[PDB]
């Protein structure tokens, strides 16, 4: 590959397609593009014992093999047989955290890999990363990598083999029919969405570089006519001499399970078995014609030559990836309709829906990547419209950013563009569209998410909007410095990793602590090793874990919470009861949105709600930002009367309870489950008296006295392990989870290997380590993993003063939310003894 | 990655033998094609100019 | 030879069934 070449093509069409894998837990991803690395730079050879990543550019991920840095990678692949195209390839990590961050960073390609084991099979992860991909609208083209781990390993015939990615493929087809009704990309066995890979050993092709190699060798027309049976229920007819699809022989098998599969496994036993004797007999038939000092290696090595001389320069992924993974040029309309906040009725719209290199400039910055220098890290981004240049300025934006909102703008120039290869780096002077650049000097201004426009001539641009992750990060903890006399040099660190790990937040509490967001124990624990490594040399202490819990009402409230304005002329009256919690979840989901009409959220509520007309027809407003689940509701006969002047002062009245849910007097977090109804609102005509001054903490006070007056209880997280593992840590299991909490959901012998998979909940509070004792009664043999999805009420009622956990005991009694409660209130500074029921009744 | 293998009794048996170790294969009955497919008249259009793949 | 091979597959078949047996109760 020429560089010369590469920045031809690259201004050349769309022909250039952008992918972004996807995996779990080692599946198939980094030896792949590994041996990918191979073919195309071929001076860069692979070691002989160890494995190469060539995605880890970083040192934690070589350290722990779990990959945190997503490394994309862009390739010269000659791969299609008489062509060649460009692949902008987006390596990703495989835990559930750093799922959730390859999630928000999926927003970029046009089309999405899988590369699943192939004994392991479906996991947790892709569970969760089908749905993901399938509500983004991309592309979809499955692959299974580590296939000699299925023939050697098990040492299985063809075909259970067979049988078993028959049942792979029909529980993919059914999640992805359960995700959606995506017809055109469901149903994809042999259409060219099934790619194969033992990237260890680089066994590595597909159905129509199978039939391109019998073609080339002494064969017939291409794939076109042959491969379109050879998948199974056809068997071969070699007295007809074709695919007999009717009632076959008796001593047949599947064309997959005798042309490809026996080959396969006769290739695989002459070269580990009879490596002296079958060797030469069987590769001089087909194969290569490697010297004696050839045949002088080990097993491994030379069964990975031997593949790769087989697949000669794997142009397999390629016919694939150009097939259904499209080209940017059609990928830009749904992806910026996805993405972008208006629609494509907007100007900008219809403009960036072509890939125009000359036109409105549209980037979006999603990963900041450091440098050596850790004082300025780059930034990686798509290019969907325009043509970025060599010290060209640009608009950097924030998420906060809006038309009217001029602020969170600020020019900057783009010193030294640079391409993503994650082991070197081509400079560029001139960027197209449908291109990935690492911009330099953009640095300070960037927040987790980035949009650009052009500096001038650009007006009436919106952004993008802000990704979602799906799933909610709830652990909580503190990082306090050794010696205090080091707070800005830790701060700064942290928003450098703030910058660099999109998925957490930074925060400070009123109790001046420096507050971090995790999503799991590995994430919180490869974050703070970049920060006091990499964006902060200082010697930091820190905290034990906490999770960020939520109140909730059990039950109705007692009496009405009666808060009236200083003015002594608006008297609120807020009624709050809970409501289904599947409702809440899909509101949380995105199911039932906000923006509807009158007419849309009525028949929503009498449908799934199932809530009475008028009650629907006077739907309130929504809950906190938009996003959370909590219901306002404003109905009864004065309120029919009077709703046009209280109408008025509504504005102020749903923002201060979008202000007032963001912090309640439980534990300073969050409400969920709450249908606050308010009956008696009485409302000025006056607007000096009856403004906002006596509208946003009148409000809040009558929130606070329903939330607090009327049942209430925390709601704290529960995790979903899936511990992969046999029948005796099935048993070791069922004890540990036992032991903290556990709630035993499913298990079952998942087929294709012994692994007996236990689908269980564990909550955070008794989360600390669930991998860890997991992995250490089990002696080594129950790898499971984690993810926070599923919110439930402690049973505790923390309103009594007659528990109290004085020594330092687990709070084994119901008395543990309390227990919590306190020490909630301890952590945070506020007033731990929480009585403002009674100053908060309001009465009157 | 759980190293998983399958660990025979002594060198009779075959070299790839289901050990019946692990679970069903699938188990499933969805699948029905009982009668013939449709690619018959292309499937006699679709000859098989080569001769197999590794029958020797 | 096939005969043996047989045999052989049906006693280790037997003995995996057992153990197989064994574990499943101590699991239930
Ligand atoms: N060669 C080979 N190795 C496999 C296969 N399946 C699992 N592995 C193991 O995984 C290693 C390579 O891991 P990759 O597939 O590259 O994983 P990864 O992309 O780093 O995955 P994460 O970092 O966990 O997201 C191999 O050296 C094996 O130890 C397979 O089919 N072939
Ligand atoms: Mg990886």
């Amino acid at each position: 590959y020429e560089m010369d070449f590469l920045a031809d093509l690259m201004d050349n069409s769309e022909l250039i397609r952008n992918v972004t894998l996807c995996g779990h837990l080692h599946h198939g991803k980094t030896c792949f593009v590994d041996c990918l690395i191979e073919q195309t730079h071929p001076e860069i050879r692979k070691r002989y014992d160890q494995d190469l990543c060539y995605t880890d550019i970083l040192f934690t991920e070589q350290e722990r093999g779990v990959g945190i840095k997503s490394t994309p990678v862009t390739v010269v692949l000659p791969d299609t047989k008489g062509k060649s195209y460009l692949f902008n390839i987006m390596d990703t990590p495989g835990h559930v955290n750093f799922s959730d961050e390859v999630t928000a960073g999926l927003r970029i390609s046009d089309g999405v890999v899988l590369f699943i084991d192939a004994a392991e099979g479906v996991m947790l992860n892709t569970e969760r990363l089908i749905k993901h991909a399938v509500q983004e609208r991309l592309a979809v083209t499955v692959c299974i990598n580590k296939i000699d781990r299925l023939i050697l390993e098990l040492k299985l015939p063809p075909t259970d083999a067979y049988y078993k990615l028959r049942h792979i493929v029909d529980e993919v087809n059914g999640l992805i029919s359960m995700y959606s009704t995506d017809e055109n990309l469901i149903l994809s066995p042999l259409l060219g969405n099934v790619c194969f890979s033992s990237s260890q050993y680089s066994i590595c092709f597909t159905l129509g570089s199978f039939a391109k190699i019998y073609a080339d060798t002494f064969g017939d027309i291409n794939y076109q006519e042959f491969a379109k049976r050879l998948w199974g229920d056809i068997y071969f007819n070699p007295k007809t001499r074709k695919f007999t699809k009717k009632a076959p022989t008796s001593s047949s098998q599947r064309s997959f399970v005798e042309f490809i599969l026996e080959p396969l496994y006769k290739i695989l036993a002459q070269v580990v078995g009879d490596v002296d004797t079958s060797l030469p007999r069987t590769l001089d038939e087909l194969g290569i014609h490697l010297t004696k000092e050839e045949l002088k290696l080990n097993i491994r090595p030379l069964l990975r030559l031997v593949c790769k001389k087989f697949f000669g320069e794997f142009t397999g992924f390629v016919d694939m990836c150009v097939q259904h993974i499209p080209s940017p040029k059609v990928g830009a309309k749904p992806k910026i309709e996805h993405t972008y906040t208006g629609g494509v009725d907007s100007d900008l719209g219809e403009a960036m829906s072509d890939c125009d290199p000359d036109g409105p400039l549209m980037c979006h910055t999603t990963k900041m990547y450091s440098t050596d220098d850790g004082v300025q890290f780059h930034a990686f981004g798509r290019v969907l419209s325009g043509t970025i240049h060599a010290g060209q300025p640009v608009k950097v934006l924030g998420e906060n950013y809006t038309l009217e909102d001029e602020e969170d703008s600020q020019i900057c120039t783009v010193g030294r563009l640079w391409i993503s290869v994650a082991r070197y780096h081509i400079e560029v002077n001139r960027v197209p569209a449908g291109n990935w650049v690492l911009i330099e000097g953009v640095d300070q201004p960037i927040v987790k998410t980035a949009t650009i426009t052009e500096p001038r001539g650009n007006e009436e641009a919106q952004i993008f909007r802000p990704l979602k992750f799906n799933t909610t990060s709830v652990i909580k903890i503190a990082v306090e410095p050794v010696n205090p006399s080091e707070l800005p040099k830790m701060l700064d660190g942290l928003r450098k990793v703030n910058k660099s790990y999109p998925s957490l937040t930074t925060k400070v509490e009123e109790s001046g602590e420096h507050v971090i967001l995790g999503t799991g124990e590995l994430y919180l624990d490869c974050v703070m090793h970049d920060l006091r490594k990499m964006y902060s040399e200082i010697d930091i202490k820190v905290a034990d874990p906490v999770v960020t819990f939520c109140e909730t009402v059990v039950e109705t409230s007692s009496l009405k919470c009666f808060a009236e304005t200083p003015n002594k002329k608006n008297k609120i009256t807020m009624i709050a009861e809970p409501l289904e919690k599947g409702l809440a979840e899909d509101i949380e989901n995105e199911v039932v949105q906000i923006t509807w009409n009158r007419k849309k959220l009525g028949e929503f509520f009498q449908t799934k709600y199932d809530w009475d007309l008028l009650a629907a027809r006077s739907i309130w407003a929504f809950g906190p930002d938009a996003t959370g689940p909590n219901i306002l509701v404003d109905d009864t006969l004065p309120s029919e009367v009077d709703k046009a002047l209280l109408g008025s002062v509504k504005d102020s009245i749903v923002q201060g309870f979008q202000w007032g849910t963001r912090e309640g007097p439980l534990c300073d977090e969050l409400i969920r489950n709450v249908k606050f109804k308010i009956l008696d609102a009485v409302v000025a005509q006056e607007p000096l008296h009856r403004g906002g001054g006596q509208i946003i903490p009148t409000a809040r006070r009558v929130v606070y006295s329903a939330f607090l007056m009327a049942t209430p209880r925390l709601m704290e997280p529960y995790y979903f392990v899936e511990v992969q593992a046999p029948a005796d840590c099935v048993s070791a299991v069922y004890t540990v989870l036992a032991r903290r909490r556990g709630h035993v959901t499913q298990d079952a012998p998942i087929p294709g290997s012994p692994l007996y998979t236990i689908k269980a909940f564990i909550p955070a509070i008794d989360s600390f380590g669930f991998e860890t004792d997991l992995r250490t009664h089990t002696q080594g043999q129950a790898f499971s993993l984690s993810v926070f999805h599923h919110w439930q009420i402690v049973p505790g009622d923390p309103l009594d003063k007659s528990i109290v956990i004085r020594p330092l005991e687990p709070q084994p009694a119901p008395h543990l939310a309390r227990e919590f409660m306190i020490k909630t209130r301890r952590r945070k500074g506020l007033s731990e003894d929480v009585s403002i029921s009674k100053f908060f009744d309001d009465p009157m | 990655p759980n190293v998983v293998f399958i660990k025979t009794e002594d060198p009779d048996l075959p070299a790839f033998y289901f050990d019946p170790l692990i679970n069903p294969i699938s188990h499933r009955h969805s699948v029905k094609s009982q009668e013939p497919l449709p690619d018959d008249d292309e499937e006699f259009e679709l000859p098989e100019f080569v001769e197999p793949f590794l029958k020797d | 030879e096939k005969e043996l091979e047989r045999q052989a597959r049906i006693e280790a078949s037997l003995r995996e069934r057992e153990r197989e047996v064994q574990k499943a109760r101590s699991e239930q």
